[PDB]
RNA sequence: AGCGAG
């Protein structure tokens, strides 16, 4: 598939019809639609060339034409066009300027009376653009717009049961985009009733007479049910004008009722696009549900009285218990209640949709200012350039791409983390469910999620269910719904035609399962083929005449979950944790492709975008550690420049190194330089370690891990961490801050490394507390104490009148100094207002694995490192090879992630190599093994795809034949367990031990970032109780639960000490410090400062609180 | 994977209880009982099936196996997890709550 | 906002 790839042999018994799609398409295709690029134009024309209109073109078309109140003149917009980006991607990321392109739109002003047209490009602003990797660059930072899951606008029918009567009562909710809700609810009393804009109910006949229906017409249409006749009888409203009067008196009370503002009231509320835009998706959903305008294209999303009438008729028919209705002039549709969580009702607002909505808000604001100024515009003196104000639009875009919750800080711990930050569907944000208001029924898994959203990959905190990951093969409908591919099986004959069905269409079809054996004639080789049906119920099957079949296994899993071998042997909890923990692995220095992996490793690495791929075929002309120049087949040559030791958003390393020689011919799309967590182009998040699964001396107790010292000697679990420190000399009242090596009062030792110009030199090792940037801000005249003046005279110095505010290596940090980036106003570099210089120093440290660091496999088998043993007191096989890691056997059986053990066994086999003895045919357990897997050379990488893989029998067999290491000696019996020698005692352990090779990752929860301590430091502003956080010098919160625990202990003195002198009392604090430093007794504690703050707050609430002495 | 033994009578038990499930499905297809009653009957059938396969697994295991040794020494875990690991996981809950 | 432990 990919031109140059490692030959990872697979245990897969099923061929895949569809190749995995362009995993990043979710973002790039949506943005291309928004822009209206030629690529999107062609893609849409292939599939609906009737009306290809981009997002910006759509916004402009909806906005234009505009006219004033009189309509003497009008303005219009057309032909949006983008100029070339301002600066290249890397330079934009470097100098902190947004990666954007100018946007030009041709305006047109027509004075309807005089008859003049004036057109000119208007420069709507600097539109941020999406990098080819599917991500935005804003203020130098890397950001991702995550798709949002929202309730699709339309008509939703619900039914409930009332306790007071135990009767099934139905309801409808026409949910628009920025409209007014109309909930035709049916109460226990047999009378339908409207509730306009959530206002005190109505009889529906009142609205119908407000729409101008006659009671004869009302019984002509909604006459079949008794509920309707009952409503007409008990309504008591006689006349159209009576209904309109009552409706106006109820909707907008306090103003004098009329006839004009009674009619145009409703007409504007519902049937004018000014206030009730349903949007294209909303109108399409209403039409499909009610079967009104199925044939016609979509336009004028606003409603019609026909729609409301059909909604009422549908609700009443549903209450009666009908099955289908045929609206006059409309195709018949089935009467049934709607499910809000069904993926036929949850639509995706992709990046394009969100950006378009923000453009729409900005354009509405610009439209309003245009209209407001138009009154004060001198006729014939105005042109669109001087009539259009772009500031609201650019302001809206800028406030979206920054501080909008769906514009998230790109998560780059590794290529997989970035890839899965894309393809992420979050059910919360602007116009979406909030964690608090989100119920418990939206977080669950729905049958419609199969193939459209991963049921496994999901946050495990207070976000489970609200955030998910798009499946591998899932695609987004032009309308925002999520489609999934299926093989059309015709007359029991499976085919290759891949139809992309949304959830609704899937429900109407009896869809089969991927692993249904096929007779090789296209037809099912058995009756009783497993299937799913409309209600989401998996049950028995009608043999033959199944309309669709799954494209392939793993259709339901996402990219992260598709990289867990033996997923089917792991409980959903452990699989979920493994998926969420693959994204936390730090990039190691080396990276090794797993012995046991899947088919998703290579594609994930390629599509993540952090691995260099040749654009076009050619012969590598010259390769070096910093760039690769390749000569193409026709004259031209191209140079790819690697990104060496760059810092990612999360502090990790982003090193890229070539993997091609100086003469190799490379085809288009071939990997030519692996990325951070990549090995020969395939993803590599961790290392393969020789593992024993025994309990060892209580050091691997409760999910703790004991590692050999080899892993620290050979430096296999080690990560480069780059940390950036920023400091900017500003303009202050007393003057300006200088960056130089003249820091006041500090000696010539700690001013040693600092360059001639201040900032420290490159390659200068710095430990916590050292000076990076020597800065000196002015102090202004103050009052030196008599003691200090005397001391200065004795030691002959001067006040210097300038304080120090130097940048220093914050506490607990260390490392070399990669490079310094200096921006300066004097050299005319863009900097914020009132700053002269801004210097950033990059400090890199090579972290080695040490106890407290968090490790994990791919099966949710996490754990911190309890101990790092010397290699000599490490269990070693009979051969003499020490084991690298020791997990505990007490964590496997009950957490139900036996898959890891399977992986272990397979890993060992892959490490040793095997030969199935096919002397007399193939063994019965190897009959269905793919050819060429009968023989594997030692250290052979293998793949076990997610839900088709190495069956247990095949693993048993391959474990039996495990061709010997170096002499004739099989270190692992057929059971998979090896006889280990004790490192310390020297005797063999009495029983064999499960030994193998587990691929374990080093998670980004390193103890160096977790350790923190405090004795005294900053104190908060309004209250004492020092600042919290390791970032500051933070004290550990002693909450109310801890204080209750202390009260239960009966320890009154320690609790008083904690809550008074350790935290708040501002006089006993320095006193306790003095007592400790001088050896005196700790003093009596006083009144905490927070209590007096409370007393003042209460008094300022006009509450006379006084502390009576007695 | 060699320390996790499946029960050798599993397929016979599955056949014996799928026969009853098929009988219930026939009965439903002839209008004998409504959807809820058929669902309850099938739930009962498969609950009994899970119980029986669990008993077979329990009686098949040696008393020396690390799995059963850990479970039955009070160290950790219950036998339901062992049955889930080898044998039949049993019925599963609907998202609403039902079986 | 994402994220960790329970
Ligand atoms: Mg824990």
């Amino acid at each position: 598939s990919v031109p140059g790839a490692p030959n990872r042999v697979s245990f897969a018994k099923l061929r895949e019809p569809l190749e995995v799609p362009g995993l990043l398409d979710v973002q790039t295709d949506s943005f291309e639609w928004l822009i209206g690029s030629p690529r999107w134009r062609e893609s849409a024309a292939e599939r609906g060339d009737v009306n290809p209109v981009g997002g910006l073109e759509e916004v402009l078309y909806e906005l234009s034409p505009i006219e004033d109140f009189s309509g003497s003149m009008s303005l219009s917009f057309s032909d949006p066009r983008f100029d070339d980006v301002k600066a290249p991607v890397d330079e934009c990321k470097d100098k902190d300027m947004t990666y954007a392109a100018p946007l030009f739109v041709t305006a047109e002003f027509i004075n309807n009376n005089t008859g003049e047209i004036k057109s000119q490009t208007v420069f709507m602003g600097d539109f941020p653009m999406m990098t080819e990797k599917g991500t935005f660059i804003i203020n130098g930072t890397e950001r991702v717009v995550v798709s949002q899951l929202v309730r699709s606008p339309g008509v939703y029918f619900d039914e409930t049961i009332d306790k007071s009567t135990d009767k099934t009562l139905h309801s409808v909710k026409v949910i628009p985009s920025r409209g007014a809700w109309l909930e035709f609810d049916v109460d226990k009393r047999d009378t339908v009733g409207v509730r306009i804009d959530r206002k005190r109910r109505q009889p529906v006949t009142v609205l119908l007479k407000a729409l101008g229906w006659t009671s004869e017409q009302i019984v002509e249409r909604f006459g079949f049910s008794e509920i309707m006749r009952s409503t007409l009888e008990k309504d008591n409203t006689v006349g159209t004008d009576e209904a309109l009067l009552d409706i106006y008196r109820k909707l907008r009370p306090g103003e004098p009722p009329t006839k004009e503002s009674a009619q145009t009231l409703l007409e504007n509320l519902f049937f004018k696009e000014k206030r009730y835009d349903l949007a294209r998706v909303g109108r399409y959903k209403v039409n499909k549900k009610l079967g009104l305008h199925v044939g016609e294209p979509i336009t004028s999303s606003t409603l019609t009285e026909e729609d409301v009438v059909a909604t009422i008729e549908y609700l009443v028919r549903l209450h009666e218990g009908q099955t289908t209705m045929t609206v006059p002039g409309g195709v018949e549709v089935p009467v049934e209640t709607d499910d809000i969580d069904h993926f036929g009702n949850r639509r995706l607002r992709t990046v394009g949709e969100l950006i378009q909505n923000q453009i729409r808000v900005g354009m509405s604001r610009m439209e309003r200012v245009v209209r407001e100024r138009m009154t004060t515009q001198d006729v014939e003196a105005i042109t669109p350039q001087t009539l259009i104000n772009i500031r609201p639009v650019v302001a809206a875009i800028k406030e979206f791409f920054g501080t909008s919750q769906l514009s998230q800080f790109m998560d780059q711990n590794n290529p997989l983390s970035g890839l899965t930050h894309k393809r992420r569907l979050s059910a919360l944000g602007p116009g979406g469910l909030s964690r608090e208001r989100a119920g418990l029924e939206v977080r669950d898994v729905h049958p419609s999620h199969y193939g459209r959203m991963c049921p496994i990959e999901t946050p495990e905190g207070p976000n489970i269910g609200l955030i998910g990951s798009l499946s591998v093969y899932a695609r987004v409908n032009p309308f925002g719904f999520i489609e999934t591919p299926y093989r059309k099986v015709v007359d029991g004959v499976v085919s290759d035609e891949i139809v992309y069905l949304t959830a609704d269409e899937e429900d109407r079809h009896v869809v089969a399962q991927a692993n249904s054996p096929i007779d090789a004639d296209g037809r099912f080789v058995e009756p009783r083929v497993l299937v799913r049906r409309k209600a989401g119920e998996v049950e028995y099957v009608p043999s033959s005449e199944v309309d669709y079949m799954d494209v392939s296994p793993r259709q339901m899993v996402s990219v992260a979950t598709a990289m867990i071998p033996f997923l089917e042997h792991d409980d959903a909890n452990r699989a979920l944790m493994g998926a969420n923990m693959q994204r936390q692995a730090v990039p190691l220095v080396r990276s090794e492709a797993p012995l046991v992996g899947t088919g998703m490793e290579l594609r994930a690495a390629i599509d993540a975008g952090d691995v260099v791929v040749a654009e076009e075929s050619g012969v590598i002309e010259e390769v070096s550690a910093d760039y690769i120049t390749v000569m193409h087949d026709n004259g031209t040559r191209r140079t790819y420049r690697m990104r060496k030791f760059a810092r990612s958003n999360h502090g990790t390393c982003a090193n890229q190194c070539p993997i091609v020689d100086a003469g190799d011919r490379v085809e288009a799309g071939q990997v030519i330089a692996d990325g951070p967590c990549t090995d020969d182009g395939e993803m590599a998040l961790g290392k393969n370690l020789l593992v024993a699964i025994m309990p060892w001396e209580g050091h691997n107790y409760e999910d703790a891990i004991i590692l050999s010292n080899r892993l620290v000697e050979e430096d296999v679990l080690t990560s480069i961490h780059i940390e950036e420190h920023e400091i900017d000399a500003r303009d202050t009242k007393l003057g300006a801050e200088e960056i130089t090596r003249d820091i006041p009062n500090i000696s010539d030792e700690v001013l040693a490394d600092l360059d001639e110009r201040g900032i420290v030199r490159i390659g200068a090792e710095v430990r916590d507390g050292d000076i990076l940037v020597g800065k000196v801000t002015p102090k202004g005249e103050t009052e030196l104490t008599p003691e200090e003046r005397l001391l200065r005279a004795i030691f002959g110095e001067k006040a210097r009148e300038v304080r120090d505010t130097s940048l220093k290596v914050p506490h607990g940090e260390s490392g070399k100094v990669i490079g310094i980036r200096v921006f300066s106003r004097e050299d005319e570099d863009e900097l914020p207002a009132g700053v002269n210089e801004l210097v950033r120093v990059y400090v890199a440290q090579k972290r080695k694995i040490s106890d407290g660091d968090k490790l994990a496999g791919r099966h949710g088998n996490k754990g911190v490192i309890g101990k790092i043993l010397p290699v000599e007191d490490m269990p070693f096989l009979a051969d003499g090879t020490p084991v690298d890691i020791i997990l505990n056997t007490h964590g496997v059986p009950r957490r139900m992630n036996i898959g890891q053990i399977l992986e272990t066994h397979l890993g060992w086999c892959a490490h040793s190599g095997w030969k199935v003895d096919a002397a007399k045919g193939v063994p019965d357990w190897a009959a269905r093994l793919p050819d060429e897997l009968l023989e594997a050379q030692p250290n052979a990488i293998v793949s076990t795809p997610v839900f088709d893989g190495a069956q247990e029998a095949e693993l048993q067999g391959l474990l039996s034949c495990t061709l010997p290491n170096r002499d004739g000696d099989v270190l692992v019996d057929a059971d998979g367990k090896a006889m280990l020698f004790d490192g310390r005692s020297g005797e063999p352990f009495p029983y064999p031990v499960t030994v193998g090779y587990m691929y374990i990752m080093k998670l980004h929860h390193l103890v160096d970032d977790k350790i923190h301590a405090r004795s005294t430091g900053p104190y908060s502003m309004i209250t004492q109780q020092p600042l919290g956080g390791k970032a500051q010098f933070g004290g550990q919160r002693f909450g109310e639960m801890e204080c209750w625990a202390m009260q239960a202990y009966g320890a009154a003195y320690t609790l008083q000490e904690l809550l008074t002198i350790k935290s708040d009392d501002t006089v006993g604090r320095v006193k306790v410090y003095e007592a400790i430093v001088k050896g005196e007794n700790i003093p009596e504690p006083g009144i905490p400062e927070s209590f007096k703050v409370l007393l003042k707050e209460l008094q300022s609430l006009c509450l006379n609180v006084e502390v009576l002495s007695s | 994977m060699a320390d996790v033994l499946v029960p050798p009578r599993k397929k016979e038990i599955l056949d014996h209880y799928e026969e009853r499930a098929d009988k219930v499905e026939k009965q439903f297809q002839r209008g004998a009982l409504n959807h809820d009653e058929r669902n309850e009957a099938l739930v009962e059938i498969w609950k009994e099936a899970t119980d029986e396969v669990g008993q077979a697994l329990r009686e098949h295991y040696p008393d020396d196996n690390p799995i059963i040794t850990i479970v039955d020494s009070g160290a950790t875990g219950n036998f339901t997890q062992t049955r889930t690991l080898a044998g039949m996981k049993g019925l599963v809950t609907n998202p609403k709550g039902e079986f």
